[PDB]
């Protein structure tokens, strides 16, 4: 938000109603009474602002038709007001982040979007084996991190702007968190496994009881124990909550009614009335 | 089956049915034991794959009766012993089988297969697309801190104005007409309250404009697509689309069974209604996302009346296979067949056999 | 665009390479082959994309219309004064 | 000179009965070029053929006027004979496919040039010679407008 | 690579078939009585409710 | 309804071994730069809208 007051309406226009006002103030008090200056002062400055301050109708039984289309002019300004705020604020579109890596900010990192990997991890690897994203590696090979708690962060205090990395960790460092976002679902399979030595004795045994275990339910159950989903979700659907600084500009109009009224009630009556 | 064949009552004014259909024996126990039960009674049948066997017996002088399946739908090797259609092939209980039959290699070795007819697929659907808008209470379009200021900054003017204006008017009809002023109905009155008045035009054609905001960035959920969506491979959910279906010792629960445990623990709460009397849950609104084969299920897209979308289609498939006619252990009846089939693929009748009991009808807007 | 026209290949004059590539090339074009070359070298990210920040209404273009209207309607009270006063007198 | 009826670029005007079609001024009151065509059978769906002068202008023959002025040329112009602008096809019962329409009669020696909204592709390049494109289009899809109900 | 066809190259060198084009472009920065009377108020809360509607929409137009 | 789903052009036609191939591709060039081409399409393909 910004110059509540100010955005739609602090030019040409905003003081034409100012002086519109006035030209139409003085026309009345000269129209009814050659064939009260307050009276149409108060009226015209009232009606526009559709105030319950009641005061001397049009007494020129000719006077009527400007009144009554007056307030069309006044009907129609305030209208416009409204009409135009909303389009400022709707076309104040927070963020369209990213897609998955098909999008032309990843093909062509110029300055923006610079994203990093672990060094020497698999994924750094496969960056190097694909033929097509060879652009995409020769961007990533400048710079990196040496580990994975470094990009997390530096990704929450905002130094890298995105972080490509293993599924399994990254769903549960968002999920528990929550600062963060996963950009849509994984792009590349595989998997996690034991490794030994080639021609080790158990190379035979291990194998066999993972495969016991996704039968016997062990496995699969001890997933809820260390992995788990709380306290953050798709929330925050609602793009917009007007803040406390535009209608501290309309705070500030109403401070300023008080300090005109008693610094000249105070000072203006005492020099009236003495007189 | 619902596109593929249909069972009715055939005609309460003649006995039989409408042609064009054939009178069919079926066996449901679902009655005690007492003395003896005979529900064999004289249905008719019509659908698809009563015009296949009504094809084939102008084709090789085939005679035939018809009797339904005992119990629920087809059947895998479990347990050591066979349960289902296939099981009345394997049993000696009848011959063949005819119908939606998925030809698959876990039941090719116990019985042949024949040529399939039709090219299908398995893809999700879901319940209806709506348009609904998300506002929790009216008084969003500020937050809370800003209510209390304006509730308690209105407060301030309340007694400020009556303080300027005593030193007539009643202090309890001061109050009255500060709020009055503010929703609009009703040198020392004047002043304050003119640009006072103001305080609440600037404002409330704010709400007005902040209203214009909420109800047009705002979107609904995306009708989330395929198999690797990311609401589907994280099983650990209570409250998502909680529906995996899979209707019990179906072809698709081997294929869940495959190597991934993490979806058959949850897809424990299938529901043993074969195929309609669990396929209206998900229009309902008990049951969220039901899998099946495409081909079945596009047909009851269009065809139901009122719109229930399915996934992406043609492209939202995974292991397409086809439908054949199977031919027993035993049998050199493949030959016939075969014929028959490949007959029937050459003079183009696989249209016009489609076009009379499976198309598009009213297509939604 | 203004006084359109294309790239090519310059190749010296009254050549034999010309009709072998020539077809070549309209080959090309006449297969859809050269547009998967074209979107991964000529492609943004702002090319489906357009939004005007605003048109602040702090500019007479608009209500200005309004204003000189009120102007004329304003004209139309001192005809009635003597048109109103001039009959009934 | 082979011509085709297309709506913007080739207009076809059955003549006065003086023979020559009336003139006509545009928006600046400028002669608007126009040359006597022959061809047709003025009768498409109903008759097999005959011939008769007609009128035709538009924007081939506007360019035809300025690039002949050039070339010091001497020209006459014809429609086509059956409409179709041209394919291959094997004609009933033979061995081969030959052209059809309006580049058959090129093809096969009835006229010398086409000045017509004729594309580029291919299987025209093998048995023809184009020149430097003199405008760029596309292919889209028109369909009927939708009513803003009330 | 980026090279145009015009008059005076083709003169001297020949050409093939363009494949990409292009041309000379401009880039620059960014009682009865008184029912009715009622019936007129209803009638102008109205209207200025579509006016305002209508005016928004038509300034959402980039 | 959209945009264009394929691009391609115009353009003359002659027999093999024609003598006027290489003079004709000129004029259509050299009327290009003359704005020649400009004009005729504000002629009788624009400058006639609803
Ligand atoms: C294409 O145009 C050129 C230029 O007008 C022609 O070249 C002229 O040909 C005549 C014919 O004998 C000669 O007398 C001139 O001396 C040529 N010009 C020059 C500058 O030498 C050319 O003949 C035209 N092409 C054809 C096929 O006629
Ligand atoms: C054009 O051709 C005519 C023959 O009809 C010839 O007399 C004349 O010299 C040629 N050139 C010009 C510029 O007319």
């Amino acid at each position: 938000t910004l110059d509540s007051f100010m955005q739609p309406f602090q030019s040409t226009l905003w003081l034409l109603v100012g002086l519109s006002v006035h030209v139409v103030a003085v026309m009345l008090y000269l129209l009814d009474r050659f064939s009260t200056l307050s009276s149409a002062m108060w009226f015209s400055w009232g009606v526009l602002l559709n105030s319950g301050i009641g005061e001397g109708a049009p007494r020129s039984f000719s006077a009527r038709i400007l009144g009554m289309v007056w307030a069309g002019f006044a009907m129609i300004i305030v209208a416009s007001y409204t009409a135009n705020l909303a389009a400022f604020l709707v076309l104040d579109r927070p963020e369209e982040r990213i897609t998955g890596i098909n999008d032309p900010r990843l093909r062509n990192p110029s300055d923006k979007f610079i994203y990093a990997t672990v060094k020497q991890s698999s994924v750094d690897i496969y960056f190097r084996r694909q033929v097509e994203l060879s652009t995409m590696y020769r961007h990533m090979e400048k710079h990196n991190y040496e580990s994975a708690a470094e990009a997390i962060q530096a990704v929450r205090d905002n130094k890298l702007h995105a972080f490509i990395w293993d599924s399994a960790v990254l769903e549960f460092e968002a999920s528990q968190k929550c600062d963060l976002v996963t950009t849509g679902e994984l792009f590349f399979r595989s998997g996690f496994g034991i490794g030994m030595r080639k021609d080790s004795p158990w190379k035979q045994n291990v194998s066999l009881s993972i495969l016991k275990s996704h039968e016997n339910g062990f496995m699969e159950d001890l997933d809820k124990t260390w992995v788990r989903y709380q306290e953050c979700d798709s929330r925050s659907n609602a793009p917009a909550t007007l803040t406390f600084e535009n209608m501290a500009g309309v705070f500030m109009l109403v401070a300023g009614g008080i300090v005109a009224g008693i610094f000249l009630i105070f000072i203006e009556i005492a020099y009236k009335r003495h007189k | 089956e619902r596109p593929f064949v249909i069972v009715e009552s055939p005609d309460p004014g003649t006995g039989g049915c409408v042609p064009n259909t054939v009178p069919c024996r079926r066996q449901s126990n679902h009655t005690f034991s007492s003395g003896d039960v005979a529900p064999y009674t004289k249905l008719c049948c019509k659908g698809f794959c009563i015009d296949i066997l009504k094809k084939l017996a102008r084709v090789v002088k085939f005679s035939y009766d018809l009797y339904l399946v005992t119990n629920g739908k087809h059947g895998k090797r479990v347990r050591g012993v066979w349960n289902g259609m296939i099981g009345e092939v394997y049993y000696k209980r009848a011959d063949m089988a005819i119908g939606s039959l998925t030809i698959n290699e876990e039941r090719s070795e116990i019985v042949d297969f024949s040529v399939p007819f039709v090219e299908t697929g398995i893809s999700v659907m879901v319940a209806r697309s709506n348009g609904t808008v998300s506002p929790s209470a009216f008084l969003e379009p500020y937050s809370p801190a800003v209510w209390v200021m304006m509730f308690v900054m209105c407060l301030t003017v309340v007694a400020i104005t009556v303080f300027m204006f005593e030193y007539a008017f009643t202090i309890g009809k001061s109050v009255w007409l500060l709020w009055a002023l503010v929703f609009n109905n009703s040198t020392t009155s004047k002043i304050m309250v003119l640009v006072w008045a103001f305080f609440a035009v600037i404002f409330l054609a704010s709400y007005t404009a902040n209203l214009a905001a909420f109800m047009i960035q705002e979107q609904y959920i995306d009708t989330v697509s395929g198999l690797s969506d990311k609401k589907f491979q994280r099983p650990q959910d209570q409250y998502p689309p909680f529906r995996f279906g899979t209707v019990p010792n179906g072809s698709t629960e081997r294929n869940i069974r495959s190597n991934y445990r993490d979806m058959h623990t949850h897809m424990v709460k299938f529901n043993q209604r074969s195929v309609e009397d669990a396929l209206t849950s998900l229009k309902m609104g008990k049951l969220d996302a039901f899998i099946y084969d495409a081909a079945v299920l596009n047909y009851m897209a269009g065809k139901d009346e009122g719109c229930k979308l399915v996934t992406i289609g043609s492209g939202k498939v995974f292991a397409t296979t086809g439908y054949g006619i199977a031919m027993q252990k035993d049998s050199h009846w493949k030959r016939a067949i075969d014929l028959a089939l490949l007959q029937f693929l050459g003079d183009g009748e696989t249209q016009k056999l489609e076009t009379v009991w499976l198309s598009g009808i009213c297509q939604n807007e | 665009v203004f006084a359109t026209t294309g790239y090519g290949i310059a190749m010296q004059k009254d050549s034999h390479w010309k009709r072998a590539i020539d077809l070549a090339l309209l080959q090309f074009l006449g297969d859809g082959e050269t547009q998967k070359l074209e979107t991964v070298w000529l492609s943004g990210i702002c090319q489906n994309e357009k939004n005007e920040v605003m048109s602040s209404k702090l500019d007479i273009d608009n209500m200005a219309g309004v204003f000189y209207m009120l102007l004329v309607a304003m004209g139309l009270a001192l005809l009635v004064f003597a048109w109103e006063h001039l009959v009934y007198w | 000179i082979v011509t085709i009826h297309q709506e913007p670029f080739v207009y076809v005007k059955p003549t006065l009965s003086d023979g020559t079609c009336k003139e006509e001024f545009t928006v600046n009151g400028d002669p608007v070029k126009k040359v006597i065509c022959t061809g047709p059978n003025d009768t498409s769906p109903g008759s097999p053929r005959h011939t008769v002068p007609q009128c035709c202008y538009g924007f081939c023959i506007d360019l035809l006027i300025k690039l002949a002025r050039t070339m010091n040329f001497t020209y006459e112009v014809h429609l086509v004979a059956d409409g179709k602008f041209g394919t291959q096809e094997r004609v009933n019962n033979s061995n081969k496919k030959e052209w059809n329409g309006m580049m058959g009669e090129l093809l096969s020696g009835q006229a010398d040039m086409i000045v017509a909204p004729l594309t580029i592709n291919n299987e025209r390049a093998q048995y023809i010679e184009f020149s430097k494109p003199f405008k760029y289009q596309g292919l889209t899809i028109l369909v009927k407008k939708e009513i803003p109900r009330s």
